[PDB]
């Protein structure tokens, strides 16, 4: 074996050539196939397959990755001389494995796993461009034009110093296209920040992908990288030879997986919790306890988690849908506006929250800046791609924000002109905007518009509009301090899984039922208002409101109990926006 | 803290020294009958 | 640069004043040492074979390693000597050791003895040819400077050279009773005439003695002589320096 | 690091034993009329000391230059060292009745005025048995002869022919002035300041024969050498008590005009 | 002066023959056990207790604490000979260091005298961790008193964290490979830089010249976590007229990840230089970590916290030079013992002043600051921070439950304004320098001064027209206290006399209850802290009484007086720390009551 290693270079081989023509779901051999029909020459791999077939071999891989896998390659290319013996490639079969390890916590991570094939899961932040890495430089003498090369000199390349044909002084400079390059990408990427346990302290580490994987993930993408670690040293100075004794770490990337849920108990569990009659009710009670009086808009809200099913409409030509709600909580300050957004950002997924000011410390913004690489950082809504981005304050923006807030709405996604070329981020967020009213309170009779101040195009673009307002009860005031005082002296982990494993698995499609329910509810809008009327935007609401209030039951198929609550809803919120 | 040096641990001559090594030690005189 | 500890000279000089402290033994080298200090002289004879017996590593240790081993065995007895009588022992700056009893190796002749052995101790064994005067060897000089109104010292031991000017240019005045000497004379061995064959080159050795071991030996005197060879400072010239005689 | 002086530190310096030699080219191998070459032999290790001056001996050792030999392996003539065509010519000759008188003419022709010593320098030149007593003891083999009378004859040409005869055969003089001389020679090389022995041409010669010019004018110790060396084939170099002895069985072939002691241990003499 | 090797085999006798009495009285061999677990590499740190030692031999303790290093490495070079006897399983070959010092091993039994240099380093065959622990006799020592002095020994010390780096991987033995002759190369390291080794040592290329040449490998060579953290001073180490001092830590192995900024820890370790001419070298020094532990009267007194004016008397106490204020003076008080955090509940009390300049305000925080038992002052750095690459927290996070005296708050950043919106909030911070948003947690209570701007308060002008923050930011402090430059001929007269019988005896006017020392009142409020008292549902009906009719108020008034919910739980605080202050489990009526008046006085004082 290799030294300091239990590592056999034919066994292995035999061993690794055996799994991929033995195996248990001989899936290995048909994407074989696969490659060998496209001339691919990249066959990825679930080491979990290896770990199933022999956890030795899986062990005795991940504990020397770099040496094993040329053992991998050589099983891989004679079994392609095998199986299609005769064939064209450009270059023969490689292996990605993935999907080993799930240390995932990067936080969590030690020297013992130095040169250790590892997966983790997390959000590309930074990249650049692919760096082209010198292998071998060509020199030509300035006197006599001697022709010569150094080919891979330790990273270094070592100058010649004296020629070989006039054998000169140092005259061999290097002829910079004459030399051989590679392609080495660097990628900086965040720890997934869900999966940490505290999130205190966001861990962030750099990437690598030489000469192959590169450009194919852009930034934002939550995805799990697995490649092998790996510890360098640092020279004090770029002249002297002395380095630091400790050794700053990165990843040379081997694969990156773009990205079942829970156990059958949880499935059952929910399952069983949705066919109760009221749990819409009791789920929207149940959703944020904390709060006292407030059903409609904890149902909004709700919906909003819940969302419309996702629609593509490529055939149609028309566009991207805008599957996600947006909502708007309007109210006087000191109303837990602010604490419905804290709870349900602490409560969602992948979630961002934000406030309207710029100073606003996550920016709901991307822009370019260099260190110098002028590379993009991104913004919240880029952020939350997929998630929900719970802006506070939404009120107080600046018109630009303002204007990038309409186009996400009317996209779902942000064109940022960077340098000269453009690029389309998509952003298919929900977006839970809290906005207070202008003065110390807010004055009566007048509009939303006028007591907020923006445009009418904007918040137009809001499906839902909840108005809510301190009332001068005593009463009111009693029995909201009686339930404080009690809490002075369901589990959310359920509802989220409950939400989850909706968005994942149950896809509300429209019935019959439901689409003349909700033609009968805008025609009678319209004709309410014939005499703020009717427009077909408010169907779409209605539209998506219905989708998620049948995905709240789990129907998988919109009825018209969705109908008959999301028009109740709406009109809750004409209600609360109600002024005339 | 630097006050202190720890050690350094750890045609072919060696080659040759065990040629030789083996000379010494293996090689055989006489017969099977002496 | 300076010297605090040294734990195997402080062991070995434990171990050796240990072999002296023959008490709950059967007394032989406590009688010595005894009938040394009502003898009054200051040179322990000391069989090599005992201390193999107390103590095997310490004499093989001895015989390999002369010079260091005898240094730590004198620190033992001059403190041995103190232990029984500290006015004796005060009365001489030093003490020393006699080796004696079966060397298995180190027993050579003058013919046999190579270079090998440099450093270890020998037993050679002979007659006597050449014999030098006796000459008294200062190893300890003493100046006083009345200049300064100091007093230093100067030892020579293995070791222009003598010093008269203060370093600042001072005089230097010796103090002669302050400062240490001692007789030394020099001699030559050779094989024994009747054992000795005629093909061969003579092969004789130089000998050092010092103290009381200067006279005794003449020429023409068969003697078994123990001592610690050793080179000299510059192909080098090579003598050895007596820890005992005895004339078989 | 002081700079370029530095102090040795004994007590550490490892030492192993040391000796020089100088080996001659064989009287034999040497070409006619030529002087023999001399090289200096290194032998440090229980090689060295193994040998004294006189042995015929080989060696293999390292060819070196400062020019010497780093001696590596000695084997030394212990005892005895021939076409078939040769020896029948040899039987033939003995077969000869007159060997003797073809031998004693055919010796000296080219000088003249020779009459029965050329008979005696043949019988020298056989020599005679080194006898090994019942006792143990050995008689010298060798014969020895004297030539008193006219330095104008022509005898030193005999003796430059019967030393070209000879197999082993070494001319000198009495005053041949080498630091050897006849015999062997300690003296401390100044260059070293150290004892080196020398052999002189007597133990050169040995198991041949020497001639000596103006043996009337030996050097005084060689006078006294040349006592033992005759009447035992021996001579002994004394270093106080341990003597060492070196073996010269070489016959002698004296040539003098007028010590008598001497003379009554020659074997035969002559007069010119 | 003593043989390491005899001091070797006492440890080892102690290591395999000391025992503890184990719960239920079970005789354990405790770092035998440990050696044991050590053996089958179940432990990798082995913490070491010095009292056990001096239970049998203090004189060893001594001598371990006079040069630590030393028997640093005595005790870790006995646990590596004691090892393969312990040693009773072969467990599984844990990450590729076991099976390469496996490999090694069976190497170097491959080979018998052998040079001193063809041998692995004892440092390599490790991946136990091992250190010490303080004794209980030593106590902790504070970091000005440790100096050049106690340099090379083990000491205990306590302070409060400012920074931390993060972990990294500090290499132990660098390892090559030679290029011809294919030896293994080992290089141990002790300076926090080196040079990479060059050309081959080894026994065979030594002989065969072939210029081999060494090339590191990091799979041979073992690192180990390391991060490097600045402790400080703990604020009542410092004297008043000095300030507190830094040192640097160095965390390495298991004992990283153990602190946070702010935390206010418990170090021991050995106190040693590092060497990053005159009459001698000079060089830093730092604090090699060995064990870090994150920390938390008379019948008379008891007399005198019976008194019904005994708060009356504490309050008169907070800057009794400060003519006047009391109700603030007492409202400071409420905020120096805060609340109570039960559950949780906010129990800090940010409290905010603003008035004209001159009115005693930036002395009062000055005073608090002496008195609060862990503080800081500030003018508005406040925050957190990623220094070029090191976390280093602002005094916000150095409060970490005492107070950030602000003073100037007026002029604060305006995202300083933010980021404490944050504190009041959630009591953390979080800091994006590179938009990674580092959470820290900040909990203190926050004790805000500021001025109106354009000269004094304008009663005519409205709250906010004459002071340039937010009006919701305002809203969140616990209370807000307003002080107007009044002309009263008669007060400020009483005021002038104050001033000048300060000037002629430097004391203030003898008062009803003379002040107390500032060590008497930190261990009531250090008692205080003891009591969590809880609220009974009977006062809820007259606390939610009385909110009510002040929320009335509040509609009667043609301002809005900030009324909410906040404002009731404030209250609730505000009760529960008076209850505190009685040393009462239950809060009173007259806890509420007062409370309210404060609050009262507070909206008064917007008048
Ligand atoms: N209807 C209500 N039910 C329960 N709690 C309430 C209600 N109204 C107000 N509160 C409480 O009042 C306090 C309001 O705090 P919060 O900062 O969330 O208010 P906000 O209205 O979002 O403020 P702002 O608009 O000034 O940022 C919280 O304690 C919240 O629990
Ligand atoms: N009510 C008071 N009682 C006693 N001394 C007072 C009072 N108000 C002000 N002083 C004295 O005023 C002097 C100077 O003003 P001071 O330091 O109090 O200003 P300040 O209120 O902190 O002002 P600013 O915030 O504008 O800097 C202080 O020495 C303080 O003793
Ligand atoms: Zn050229
Ligand atoms: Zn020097
Ligand atoms: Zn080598």
């Amino acid at each position: 074996v290799i030294w300091g290693t239990d590592v056999n270079v034919a066994a292995c081989k035999e061993n690794f050539q055996r799994f991929l023509q033995r195996f248990i779901d001989p899936l290995y051999m048909q994407r074989l196939g696969e490659i060998n029909v496209i001339g691919e020459p990249f066959l990825n791999v679930n080491c979990e397959h290896i770990k199933s077939f022999d956890k030795n071999l899986y062990r005795q891989l991940i504990s020397y990755p770099q040496e094993v896998i040329p053992t991998f390659d050589m099983a891989v290319n004679e079994i392609f001389f095998d199986r299609y013996p005769d064939s064209i490639l450009e270059h023969q079969i490689q292996v990605r494995p993935f999907n080993a390890l799930k240390t995932k916590n990067m936080r969590n991570l030690n020297p013992e796993d130095i040169d250790q094939l590892i997966t983790i899961s997390g959000m590309v932040i930074r990249t650049s461009q692919l760096i082209p890495e010198m292998q071998e430089a060509f020199f030509q003498c300035q006197v006599c034009a001697h022709t010569t090369r150094v080919e891979m000199d330790r990273g270094r390349i070592a100058e010649p110093s004296v020629c070989g044909r006039c054998h000169t002084t140092h005259s061999m400079a290097l002829i910079h296209n004459r030399s051989l390059f590679s392609d080495k990408q660097m990628i900086k990427l965040q720890e997934s920040p869900e999966d940490m346990p505290a999130g205190q302290t966001p861990h962030t580490v750099i990437l690598f992908a030489h000469n192959d994987l590169v450009d194919k993930v852009q930034p934002g993408d939550r995805v799990n990288v697995t490649g092998i670690y790996r510890a360098v040293p640092i020279r004090v100075n770029p002249r002297v030879s002395n380095v630091k004794s400790v050794y700053k770490t990165h990843i040379d990337v081997i694969h990156y997986r773009k990205t079942k849920l829970f156990s059958e108990k949880r499935v059952e569990l929910l399952k069983e919790l949705s066919r109760k009659p009221d749990i819409y009710e009791r789920l929207a009670s149940a959703l944020a306890p904390s709060i006292y009086e407030h059903e409609d808009i904890k149902k909004g809200i709700l919906l909003q988690l819940f969302g419309g099913t996702r629609k593509d409409f490529s055939h149609t030509g028309r566009g991207k849908f805008r599957a996600e709600i947006n909502i708007l909580l309007c109210g006087d300050p000191g109303t837990s506006k602010s604490q419905l957004l804290q709870y349900v950002y602490n409560l969602v997924p992948r979630g961002q929250y934000t406030s309207g000011k710029g100073s606003s410390a996550v920016g709901l913004t991307a822009y370019v800046m260099k260190d110098r690489q002028l590379v993009l950082q991104t913004g919240a809504l880029v952020l939350s791609d997929n998630g929900i981005c719970c802006i506070d304050e939404f009120d107080k923006m600046n018109e630009s924000t303002r204007s990038v807030l309409h186009e996400v709405m009317e996209q779902q996604t942000l064109s940022i002109a960077k340098a000269g070329i453009i690029c389309q981020l998509n952003a298919r967020t929900s977006v839970l905007a809290a906005a207070n009213p202008i003065e110390s309170q807010w004055n009566p009779k007048k509009t939303t518009i006028e007591n907020i101040q923006l445009p009418h195009t904007l918040l137009s673009r809001f499906d839902l509009i909840f108005l809510m307002l301190d009332p001068q009860d005593e009463a009111y005031d009693r029995r909201l301090a009686h339930h404080l005082v009690a809490l002075y002296y369901l589990d959310m982990a359920v509802l989220k899984d409950y939400i989850a494993y909706a968005h994942s698995t149950i896809m509300p499609r429209l019935s019959e039922e439901a689409s003349q329910a909700l033609i009968e509810a805008y025609v009678d809008m319209r004709k309410i208002g014939s005499s703020v009327s009717a427009y077909p935007r408010q169907l779409e609401s209605l539209i998506r409101l219905a989708e998620a209030h049948a995905k709240v039951r789990l129907s998988n198929k919109v009825e018209a109990i969705d109908v008959e609550e999301a028009k109740r809803l709406h009109r809750e919120a004409l209600k609360q926006s109600a002024t005339d | 803290s630097g006050f202190d040096d720890p050690g350094i641990f750890y045609a072919r001559k060696s080659q040759l020294q065990r040629r030789f090594k083996e000379f010494l030690r293996q090689y055989r005189v006489g017969t099977d009958r002496t | 640069t300076v010297v605090l500890d040294d734990v195997e000279l402080r062991e070995a000089q434990r171990d050796y004043l240990d072999f002296l402290d023959d008490e709950e033994d059967q007394g032989i080298y406590q009688s010595k040492v005894r009938e040394l200090i009502s003898d009054n002289q200051y040179r322990l004879i000391v069989n090599v074979n005992d201390l193999r017996r107390k103590n095997e590593k310490r004499a093989n240790r001895l015989l390999n390693n002369a010079f260091e081993e005898l240094v730590a065995f004198q620190r033992a007895l001059k403190d041995f000597v103190a232990s029984i009588d500290a006015t004796y022992a005060k009365q001489y700056e030093e003490f020393y050791v006699g080796l004696e009893g079966s060397f298995g190796s180190k027993h050579v002749s003058p013919r046999t003895l190579t270079s090998c052995f440099l450093s270890c101790v020998v037993c050679v064994e002979g007659i006597v040819t050449k014999c030098s005067l006796v000459r008294p060897k200062v190893v300890r000089s003493v100046h006083y400077c009345p200049a300064t109104k100091k007093t230093i010292e100067r030892r020579y031991s293995d070791l222009s050279v003598y010093p008269t000017k203060d370093e600042e240019n001072n005089p230097l005045e010796t103090e002669y009773g302050l400062s240490v000497y001692k007789d030394h004379q020099t001699i030559t061995i050779q094989e024994m005439p009747e054992k000795a064959p005629a093909g061969q080159l003579p092969r004789s050795v130089d000998v050092i003695l010092d103290d009381d071991l200067v006279d005794k030996a003449k020429p023409g005197d068969r003697v078994q002589v123990v001592g610690t060879y050793r080179c000299l400072p510059g192909t080098f010239r090579t003598v050895l320096i007596a820890c005992n005689v005895k004339q078989m | 690091c002081p700079l370029d002086p530095y102090f040795i530190m004994p007590d550490k310096c490892k030492c192993v034993d040391f000796q020089t030699l100088k080996l001659q080219e064989l009287p034999d191998a040497v070409p006619h009329g030529e002087m023999p070459r001399h090289m200096q032999l290194y032998c440090d290790r229980y090689l060295c000391d193994k040998v004294v001056p006189g042995n015929r001996v080989t060696i293999m050792g390292i060819y070196s230059i400062k020019s010497y030999i780093r001696v590596l392996g000695i084997q030394v003539d212990t005892d005895g060292s021939v076409s078939p065509q040769e020896e029948e010519e040899f039987r033939r000759l003995a077969a000869l009745p007159n060997v003797y008188e073809v031998i004693s003419k055919s010796i000296a022709p080219s000088i003249f005025g020779g009459t029965d010593m050329k008979k005696a320098i043949a019988c020298l030149l056989f020599g005679g048995s080194r006898k090994r007593l019942p006792d143990g003891l050995t008689r010298r083999g060798d014969i020895n002869l004297l030539m008193l009378g006219d330095p104008g004859t022509a005898k030193s040409q005999l003796l430059k022919f019967v030393e070209k005869c000879s197999p082993i055969g070494v001319y000198t003089s009495g005053k041949g002035s080498s630091a050897a001389g006849l015999t062997a020679s300690v003296m401390r090389d100044p260059s070293s300041r150290n004892f080196i022995m020398e052999g002189g041409a007597m133990v050169l010669a040995d198991g041949g024969v020497v001639c000596i010019d103006e043996f009337d004018k030996m050097r005084e110790d060689d006078r006294v050498a040349i006592h033992e060396a005759m009447e035992q084939q021996t001579i002994s170099i004394a270093k106080a008590g341990i003597t060492t002895t070196l073996n010269s069985r070489c016959s002698v072939l004296a040539a003098a005009n007028s010590m008598p002691t001497i003379l009554s241990r020659f074997d035969m003499i002559f007069i010119v | 002066l003593k043989d390491y090797a005899l001091e070797k085999e006492k440890v080892k006798k102690f290591l395999q023959e000391f025992y503890q009495d184990d719960e239920l009285g079970k005789k354990q061999f405790k770092y035998g056990n440990q050696l044991v677990r050590l053996a089958h590499r179940e432990q990798v740190a082995l913490y070491v207790d010095l009292d056990d030692v001096a239970e049998d031999d203090p004189e060893l303790v001594d001598s371990i604490c006079e040069n630590a290093r030393r028997y640093a490495k005595l005790f870790a070079d006995a646990v590596q000979e004691l090892l393969p006897q312990y040693k009773e399983r072969e467990v599984v070959n844990k990450d590729v260091l076991d099976v390469y010092i496996e490999h090694r091993l069976m190497m170097e039994q491959r080979s018998m005298v052998r040079s001193p240099q063809n041998q692995y380093p004892a440092e390599l065959m490790r991946r136990f961790e091992l250190y010490f622990q303080g004794p209980s006799s030593n106590k902790p020592r504070v970091i000005r008193e440790v100096r050049a002095d106690s340099v090379g020994k083990l000491v205990t010390v306590r302070g409060i964290v400012t920074r931390v780096s993060e972990v990294k991987p500090k290499m132990v033995v660098a390892t090559y490979t030679c290029d011809q002759c294919g030896a293994e190369t080992y290089q141990p390291i002790q300076s926090p830089t080196f040079m990479p080794l060059i050309m081959c040592p080894s026994q065979e290329c030594q002989t065969n010249r072939s210029g081999g040449r060494l090339y590191l490998q990091t799979r041979g060579s073992r690192f180990i976590k390391f991060q490097e953290m600045k402790m400080q001073e703990h604020s009542d180490q410092v004297p008043v007229g000095n300030i507190p001092r830094s040192i640097t830590v160095l965390v390495e192995g298991e004992n990283t990840r153990i602190a946070q900024p702010g935390d206010h820890v418990s170090v021991t370790g050995i106190f040693l230089p590092i060497l990053r001419v005159v009459q001698g070298l000079l060089s830093e020094t730092y604090l090699e970590a060995h064990r870090i532990v994150k920390m938390n009267l008379t019948r008379e007194e008891l007399r005198q916290i019976a008194e019904e004016d005994f708060y009356e008397k504490l309050a008169a106490s907070i800057a009794p030079e400060i003519y006047g204020h009391e109700d603030v003076k007492k409202a400071l008080l409420l905020l120096l013992v805060g609340g109570v955090d039960q559950s949780k509940i906010r129990g800090n009390i940010n409290i905010c002043l603003m008035g004209d300049p001159g009115v005693a305000k930036s002395q009062l925080l000055s005073y608090i600051d002496r008195l609060a038992p862990r503080s800081q002052y500030t003018t508005g750095g406040l925050t957190a921070a990623v220094l070029r690459l090191t976390l280093e927290g602002g005094a916000l996070v150095l409060a970490d439950q005492g107070v950030c005296c602000i003073d100037e708050f007026d002029k604060m950043a305006e995202a300083d304004r933010t980021a404490i919106h944050e504190v009041m909030e959630q009591q953390t911070i979080s800091i994006a320098k590179a938009g990674i948003l580092t959470t820290l947690n900040a909990r203190c209570s926050i004790l805000a001064a500021a001025n109106p701007a354009y000269g004094r308060y304008n009663p005519r002008r409205s709250l906010e027209q004459n002071i340039q923050l937010p009006a919701a930011l305002l809203s969140r402090f616990d209370l807000l206290w307003l002080i107007q430059d009044r002309p009263d001929r008669d007060n400020d007269l009483r005021l002038a006399q104050h001033i000048t019988y300060v000037h002629q005896h430097s004391r203030q006017p003898p008062s009803q209850f003379e002040p107390l020392d500032m060590k008497l009142m930190r261990r009531y409020i250090a008692m205080c802290r003891e009591k969590q008292p809880m609220v009974p549902e009977s006062l809820a009906d007259y606390i939610t009484a009385a909110y009510v009719e002040m929320r009335r108020e509040a509609w009667a008034s043609k301002d809005a007086t900030y009324t909410s919910a906040r404002t009731l739980l404030a209250i609730l605080r505000l009760s529960t720390a008076l209850a505190r202050l009685r040393m009462v489990d239950v809060v009173e009526k007259e806890d509420v009551n007062e409370a309210i008046r404060l609050m009262e006085m507070s909206k008064d004082s917007l008048l």
